[PDB]
Order: C-alpha cells, then structure tokens, then sequence
C-alpha cells in the first residue's frame, strides 16, 4: 500500500524575443531606424 | 613534520573511563604508522588504514569516543553527516551530495602530494543507508545507487591516501559484507557494559567539577555507589547523579504556585547521601539489570517453613547455583521443578533465583504473550536468550512450560516450532566463558517424557503436598488463623485421617470459610476439607 | 505573573509536583550554582494514561506557563510526504530555529519547546532479523540522531502523549532522550468535586445558579 | 619463514595477505612508541626495528579473520574438553574415518562417499565427526549445525542447507558436516510429524554428483537409527559406523585415572564397590556427575558420587 516515486524535471527555453522585445524590435525597426 | 597530534592532548583532558583496552587498539592500529619518522615508513612501502566501525548496546559511549578522537587531531574540522541527510527526490541527486564530500581531498592531494593532512567524515548511524546491496526490493532503487557510489569513491581506480572514515551502528549484521573487508573498513569495535572499575572511574570523572568548589559533602563515599550498583551503563550512572543534584536543589526552592527562593538556604548548598539513596530507590531503572517488581507480583505472601521438604529444595537450588558459579567444564547448567498443580512451584523458583545474587536476572512467563502466534513467541524466546548472553553470569526461568507449547489433552495438538526452538536452546554454550542458568517449572511430567524433553534436563526436584495432618496444623498456625479451643477441635478430627491438599489451596478454604457468622465457620471449613480431600 | 491556581486543571495536584521538580527545577536556581555545579537540563517528557483525561491540557498550560516561545505543533501523521526524502526535510525543519539560536548566542538563548502529539504514530519499533519496514525506519533514525548527536544542544524540550506506552522504540526511552515519563489515570473523588467546582464557577459567579443545586 | 606463512594461511585472499602484513608491521612498530600523558617516539632504538615472527602469530590469532571456511574458533567450540582415550573402541572409529577419507582422494570410480555415526546418546558423536574433519587437511571444510537456524521455517532451512552445499561444489575436494539430522528434519515421537520438504532436500542432495572432476566427503550424525531405517533413508548412505558407550568398569577407572580426579585412597575406595558388576554410562554425563559431587565438604564425597551412578543406572 506504499509506493515512494521519483520526479524529474525539465527546463524551459526562455527567450527574450517571444514577447515584448518583439514589440521592442519593431520599436527598434520600425522607430529607432526610421 | 608537523605531529597530526595536536601539540597538547594528555589522556586524562579526554574524560572517557573504562575504555583503556578499546582505546589503545585504535590508536595502535589506526594511528601508529602516522606519528613514526616519514623516512622509514617510505622504505616500508605500506598504506595507512582508512576505516573504523564501532558497535554496541544503546549508551554505552560510541558518539563521546568518535567526537573525542576528531577533536584530538589539530588537521581540519570534521564533516558530519547526520544520518539519512544525504538525500533528495530529484533523480541523481544523491550520489552528488555524496560525491561532494571526497571533494576536497581529492583537489589537496594533487597540489600537495604526500604532505596532506588528515580528513576525517563522521557517518553517524550508517545503517540507515547502507545496507545488503539487494536485500530492498520494491523501492526507487537509491539504495543500491547510493551503495555503489560510497564503494566506488573510498576504493576505486584512483588511490587517496589522506582520508579517514569512522562509523556507528547498533546492528552490525545488516551493513553490507563488500564494504567489510581489509581495504575498506579494517578496525571493527565493539563498545560493552563496564565492570567495576570502569563505573569507579566514570563516578570519579563525572563528580569532580562539585569537589572542585566543595559542593559535595564528606558524607558520600565513592566506592559504596560502585560496588551497590551492577550492570549499569555510563548513561544510567550520569542519570543517577543528575537526578541526586536535582533533588537536592528542589530541597531549598519553596513554593509551587508562586515561585520563591531563599538565599538562606542556597548559600549553604550540599548533596547528602539520603538523596542518592531515593534516586536509586525511585527514578533510575537499568535495562540488563535486576528489577525490584518482578519478584512482588509471583512471591506474594512469602514463604513459611510448614514441613521439612520445604527446605531440601532451597538447599538443592543453592548446591546447583554454587556449582554454576564456581568451576569450568560445565558453564550452562539447568534443573526441572515439577509435581502436582496448586503446590506452590512457581514461587520457590522466583526465591531461589532471587537468592543467587547473581547480575542478570530475568523471567519468562506467557502472562505477556496472550494471542501471539508461534513466529511471536519463538522471537520473543530468542530475544530474551540473546539479551541474556551479554553479561558474565545470568539466571533465567521458564515458567508453566505445558502453557509455552500451548498443550491440551484432545488430540493432543500443540506447537512444534516453539518445541524446537526450546529443544535447541538448552543445549546452546554461551561464548567464550560466560556461565549461566535455567530453571524450567511445570505440572506434567509424563507428557514432557513422552516428548523425549527430559534428555535435555540435567536434574530434577520434586515438589510434595502436604501429607500428614501435623504439617496442616503446623500451615494453620503459623499463616494466622483460628486458634484456641478453635484449634483443638480440628485436631481431634484430622489426626485420625490422612490428608492431601496443596499450599496454594489452603489460601483460599480459608478465605471461604470467613464470610459466615461467628459459628459456623470451623464446620464450614471441615465440610470444604472434606468435599475437596480426595486423597489418591 | 502565574500561579498554579489560575492553571484550570483540577486533580493531578501530584503529577505535576516531579514535572516541576525534574524537568524545570535547574532553570531557576541562581545561574551561577548552576554553573559551578556543570550539570546538564533533562531534554524529555513523556505523558500516558487512560484517553479523555486531561493531557493535552497540561501540555498547553506548560507549554503558556514559562516565558518560553510559542510551542512549535507537530501533528502526528502531518509529516509523511511520497516523494523520496521528504519526511527527513520536515523532521529536520523543527530544529531550525534551536540550532540558529546555539549557534549565535551560547548558554542564553530562550527555552524552546516542541509539542509532540501521537508519538506512537510514527515512531515505531525499528525491529532486526533482516527486513525493512519501508519509511518509518529513516523517520526513527533521522529523530534520533538530532536530539542526542555529535553536535550538542541544550536550549530545546520536547514533550510527547501516547496512550500506548509499549509500541515505542526502546532506544528512544533512555536517559538522554525522554527521560521522565509520567502516568495520568482516572480521579477519585476529590478530583471531581475539583473539576466540578472549576467547570460551574463562571455560572455561579452572574448568580445563574439556583440555591437548590 | 615465508612457507610457514603461506601453509598457516587458509581460504585467504589477496586483501588479506596485506591486511596481515601491514598488521604485523603495525604492532613491530609500536613498541617504540609511548603513548603517556604526551606522546614521544624513541631515536635512539628506533632505526633498529626488526620484524619478528611472534608477531606474525600474533597478528594471524588477533587481528585478521577470514570470510570463507571455517575457523578454529568453531572447531574449540565443538571439540570442547579434548579427545581422551578410554580404551580400544575410540581408536576404532578414527581408523575407520581415516581410510574413508583415504578412498575418497585417490579413486575416481566413485567421486562421492557418505558415512553415517550412531549410537546411544550423550555418547559422543558431535566430537568425533569435527576430529575427523580436522584431521583431513582438505582445503574447505564447512559445519552445518541446526543451532544457527533457530526459528526458521521449513524454506529457509532449506535455502541455508542449498546454499552450504553450493559453495562446496566450487572447490577441488572438500568435507561437509551434517550433525544431529534428526533435528534438522524437525521430529517428536507423538503423531509422529516432521517436515518433509527438508526431508526430500537430503535425499536429492545425498546423491547428487559434483561437477566434472571434483571429489565430496559428506559424514552426518543421528541418534535414533530405526526412524531413518524406517524413513527408506538408510540405503543412501554408504557404510556406517558405531559409538558405544562406557561398558565396563575397568574402562571406567581408565577414564577416572585419565580425567586426574579422586585420586590416591578414593580411586581403590571406587575401585572396591565398582568391580562387583557392568555399568552403563556415556561419555558426556560421567563429566557432569563428577562436578556435581565435587561441590560437598571435603570429605562426603565418594559417597555421592557413587549414590549418583546407581541412581543412574539402566541396561539395553
Ligand atoms: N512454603 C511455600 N511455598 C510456596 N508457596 C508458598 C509457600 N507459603 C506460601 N506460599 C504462597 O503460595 C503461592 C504459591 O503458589 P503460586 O500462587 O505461585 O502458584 P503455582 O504453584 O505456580 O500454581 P499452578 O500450578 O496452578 O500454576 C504463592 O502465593 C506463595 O506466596
Ligand atoms: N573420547 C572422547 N570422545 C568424545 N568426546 C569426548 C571424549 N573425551 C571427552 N569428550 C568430551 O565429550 C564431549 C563430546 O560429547 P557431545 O556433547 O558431542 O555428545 P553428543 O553425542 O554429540 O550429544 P547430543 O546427542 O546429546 O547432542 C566434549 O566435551 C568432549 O570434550
Ligand atoms: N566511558 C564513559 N566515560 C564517561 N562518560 C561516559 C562514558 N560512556 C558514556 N558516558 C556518558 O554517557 C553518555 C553516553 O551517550 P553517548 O555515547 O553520546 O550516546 P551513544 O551511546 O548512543 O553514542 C554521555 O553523555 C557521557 O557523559
Ligand atoms: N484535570 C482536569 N481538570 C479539569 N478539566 C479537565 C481535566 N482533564 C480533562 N479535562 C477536560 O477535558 C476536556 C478535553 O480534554 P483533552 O485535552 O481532550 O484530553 P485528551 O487530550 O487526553 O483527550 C477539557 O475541555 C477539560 O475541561
Ligand atoms: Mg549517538
Ligand atoms: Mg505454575
Ligand atoms: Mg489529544
Ligand atoms: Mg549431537
């Protein structure tokens, strides 16, 4: 009626650029070199 | 070179008593090659061991020695691992935590080469982890992980010469046999109960401090406390005295339900006997001791002297634990008390153990064993015999042997495993020269002889009624009771008969025949004589 | 500011008389006779007896009769998790506060006390003669090396209520480690006339209670 | 002498050749040492150590045990009190034993022989089976005794008795010791009952030769020879032979005379009421009955003793 159970985990790519620095690329396209 | 000892220790700063011997093979053998001259031990061409293992009955000293020799050396600080704490759920965390111990040597030793200094890991309670490499089947498998890792890191394809790894355990019987062996764990110790001595030198180191600053009266003497108590460990000895100082401090404060102090009191502050004797008395309890209860609940009403064959069996248990104590060829001896039921058998074996003065006295009854099957009763048996072995004399008694192998007249039926695991355990040496005694009862001898169960016996006592109406006169006016021209009268009606009554019958014909007015009680009690005396 | 008379208990008028001549009696003597003596303070309690009696009282009322801080609550089977290596956290996480403590300060810290309720739940017999009973047995060995190890304390209590006093682990009950152990069994007479006096008070002091009673 | 050495040593390994070595230069070197209030190292001596051969002995009976086999602290367990001689029938049966184990060496049509020892009991039988184990001088000898399974049931016993025989079957010729089988096989003359599954075990085992090559010696112990008569286990074994007991009274005064008690006036004193008629008493009970009349008065003491024979007294 027991039944001790291991975990394992797995990280997350994080990116800069998935959202809000999309925003800041086109803040940096479409403003900074316009 | 720098000594590995540190530049001050002195035996008597360490504080431990009664663990010369123990002592002395450790640094012989684990120190030794280490504080000689470098140059000769380069010759030699040997490897210093880099193991020890210590075990024992609970508070007996392990933990004070282990702490003790880490802090003799001046190299570093230990690293403690306090049990089970080297472990996560993350798969393949553990064995990093346990690789992170090694760590260091293993980085000093390439930049300094041959002059590192000694690290020391402590691996209090070791059983909890290691254990036999496949003897837990069901779990996540850390167990064996953890296992291989520690055998692959002390002893492995790379060689560390600077290590040093000590551990602890109260059973040393399940660690595993690959990590005991004379490259990894060499020095196995065992750590045991004191004798005389010992306890004098550790009531000598724990009271000295009171002597100091003369917190302790000239009325106390020393030697009595050791020779008055047996079988203590060193844990039970501090108890008693803490307990003695605890007291006498309760003796001054006043009031419990408003604290208050009198300095009056406390200026003059000293210990006296009176309290060691109540701490003894009342709080301290041994475990492989004798107890003082044990011999109130089976020899309830004393023993009196109602005949002569009450003293022959008295003298027959004092010849057979003189021969016990005093010779070689024969250290387990055992004798069968046997006769008719309600004769009073079970109370002579309690005295005549009770008089042997021997250490280690213990009873076993099935009063404690009430719906237990056989596997219970058989480790319950063997329990009490391996606690047994651990002292030098001992004395154990089996009571109500027909009840043990669960008997009945039907059939018959009865247990088979608890037979045999008697049988073989009357026939068992203890080891090396330790002696001992066991003293069987019961009320059917036939039935055990048709057992083949009287070969192993050496001897037996027999346990009579009583016969002749003068020894019943005798019971009578000796237990208390009716007396006078009372007396008379039962005379002049016993005298001319025989009759046949137990000891432990009378008690209760007695007790019967009270309850009725002051007129009836004699022809009461010689109509219940009658009705039960039904002489064979 | 205490006085037993304001506790609210009524009847174990004796067993509480070695509680606080046993376990109490070495934090109020002058510190330094104390000192000179180089005594160490007993780190146990055990309390046992018949169910519905009054022991959870008595630890409450100790636990609110010193200066102490507040009592930490264990709660029996609360420390039982599934994944590996859990159970040894939470055990460990009590003592947290009294090793911080030891180590910052030394001989002055305040009195920490542990209230440690169904003892018997988890810490069972560890047993021999090969087999493994599964958890309970890193449970018992994790408890009983932090009360009494290598490193020493001596700024905690712990106090323990069961009603099964043979079901414990004998290595558990030595002096060192729960010493004293205490038994708290039915009253007689007296006892009910005080639990009776204590429970109607607050009714007879508003004049709610007839005269006939 | 390194051949000394090497001859003492049995079942060692590698390990174990350094643990000893490395254990006597220990002890050699301690001497110098002076571990005192503060610890100090002789120079003046030192450089002149010399490893010496007591230590070796030492070192062998002290500080290093081996896992495989027996030791000799098994065989000063059973052969208690030493082998007296107390007339022509001891002889017999270790003469018999020694060209046993002379036929199981050199012979190949027959790389398996068992032998079986009965007699009375308290005879003597548990100390002349070791003897002849010793005597042998074959490279693994192993016991199995039934004291070392004390409350096992019957698949354990098995297992334990499976696993002895296993490790015997990986060596080059080697002895194996059943002693008291009548408890292994758990036996009470009520009903009867006893375990058959351990029953079943010996008879498979007792006639199962080892691999290629390899030669066995099994010799087991029994004391009621008609219940394995009647067990059809009695045609497995291959011969048997026969301990008697103390049948006589000149034997008798042998073993008095050897043992050195009651001495000088007291032994022709013994000697006066014995010779009168035949006696009938084992080996193991006549080492119990004189300490137990060794416990009177100084005197008080021939007479105890000989009230104590008579009591003891039977026949066939
Ligand atoms: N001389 C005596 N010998 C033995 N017991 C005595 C003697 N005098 C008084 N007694 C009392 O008699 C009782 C002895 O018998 P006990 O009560 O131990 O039962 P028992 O003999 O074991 O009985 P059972 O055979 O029924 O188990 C005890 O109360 C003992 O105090
Ligand atoms: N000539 C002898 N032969 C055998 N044993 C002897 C002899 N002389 C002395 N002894 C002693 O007799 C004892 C051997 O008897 P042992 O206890 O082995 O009897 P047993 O027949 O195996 O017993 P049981 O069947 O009751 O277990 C040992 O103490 C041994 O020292
Ligand atoms: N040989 C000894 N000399 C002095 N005191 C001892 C000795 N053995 C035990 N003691 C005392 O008893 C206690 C033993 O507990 P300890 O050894 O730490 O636990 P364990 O036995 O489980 O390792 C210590 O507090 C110590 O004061
Ligand atoms: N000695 C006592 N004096 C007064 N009340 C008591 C006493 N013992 C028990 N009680 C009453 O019992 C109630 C509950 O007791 P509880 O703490 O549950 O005991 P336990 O934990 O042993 O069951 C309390 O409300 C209290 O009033
Ligand atoms: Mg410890
Ligand atoms: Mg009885
Ligand atoms: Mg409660
Ligand atoms: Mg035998």
């Amino acid at each position: 009626i027991i039944m001790d159970s291991s975990i394992s985990k797995q990280a997350l790519s994080e990116i800069e650029t998935r959202h809000s620095e999309i925003i800041k690329l086109e803040n940096s396209i479409r403003e900074l070199h316009d | 070179r720098q000594s590995i000892i540190n530049p001050d220790w002195n035996f008597e700063k360490m504080g431990i008593g009664g663990l010369d011997k123990e002592f002395s093979d450790i640094f012989r053998r684990a120190f030794a090659s280490r504080v000689f001259p470098p140059e000769i031990v380069e010759q030699m061409g040997c490897k210093h061991v880099k193991g020890i293992l210590l075990y024992g009955p609970p508070g007996c000293g392990k933990t004070l020695l282990a702490r003790q020799i880490g802090k003799m050396l001046n190299a570093r600080e230990p690293k403690v691992v306090n049990g089970p704490e080297i472990l996560n759920k993350y798969v393949g965390e553990s064995e990093a935590n346990i690789r992170k111990l090694f760590a260091d040597a293993e980085e000093e030793q390439r930049r300094l080469g041959a002059n590192s200094g000694l690290h020391i890991i402590i691996f209090d309670e070791i059983d909890a982890i290691c254990k036999q490499r496949g003897s837990m089947a069901g779990s996540t498998g850390v167990h064996d992980t953890v296992v291989n890792q520690l055998l692959s890191k002390i002893d492995g394809v790379e060689q560390l010469n600077n290590i040093l790894v000590i551990g602890m355990t109260n059973r040393p019987d399940l660690i595993d046999e690959a990590l005991l062996r004379p490259g990894r764990l060499e020095v196995k110790m065992e750590i045991g109960l004191p004798d005389e001595k010992g306890r004098l030198q550790i009531l000598h180191i724990h009271t000295a401090r009171m002597r100091g600053h003369q917190l302790l009266s000239a009325d106390v003497d020393i030697k009595e406390l050791a020779v008055e108590t047996k079988n203590f460990s060193g844990a039970e000895l501090e108890g008693l005295v803490r307990a003695a100082q605890s007291t006498a401090m309760n003796r001054h404060i006043k009031a419990s339900t408003k604290v208050e102090v009198d300095m009056e009191k406390a200026e003059s502050l000293q210990v006296t006997r009176g309290d060691f004797l109540a701490s003894l008395e009342n709080d301290i309890k041994p475990a492989f001791g004798t107890n003082q209860e044990d011999y109130a609940s089976y020899i309830m009403n004393g023993i009196i002297k109602w005949g002569d064959p009450v003293t022959r069996v008295l003298d027959d248990g004092e010849l057979l634990v003189q021969q016990t104590k005093n010779s070689d060829r024969t250290p387990l001896v055992s004798v069968l008390l046997e006769g008719p039921p309600h004769s009073g058998k079970t109370a002579l074996a309690a005295k005549i153990a009770e008089e042997s003065n021997f250490p280690f006295i213990k009873i076993c009854s099935p009063d404690k064993m009430i719906g237990f099957s056989e596997t219970a009763k058989c480790q319950a048996m063997k329990k009490i015999f391996d606690d047994a072995y651990k002292s030098q004399l001992s004395c154990v008694v089996v009571d109500d042997i027909e009840r043990l192998l669960d008997y009945v007249p039907i059939g018959p039926r009865f247990s088979n495993l608890v037979l045999q695991a008697l049988l073989v355990l009357l026939k068992k040496a203890p080891p090396q020269g330790r002696k001992l005694l066991i003293i069987g009862t019961t009320s059917r001898k036939d039935v055990l002889q048709e057992m083949e169960m009287l070969n192993a016996f050496s001897t037996t006592i027999h346990v009579p009624n009583i016969a002749t109406g003068e020894q019943l006169l005798e019971a009578l006016e000796l237990l208390g009771n009716f007396k006078d021209k009372e007396r008379t009268t039962i005379a002049q009606q016993v005298k001319g008969k025989k009759v046949w009554i137990g000891i432990k019958k009378l008690l209760m014909l007695i007790e019967m025949s009270l309850q009725m007015d002051p007129e009836y009680r004699v022809r009461k009690f010689l109509a219940l004589l009658r009705e039960e005396g039904a002489s064979p």
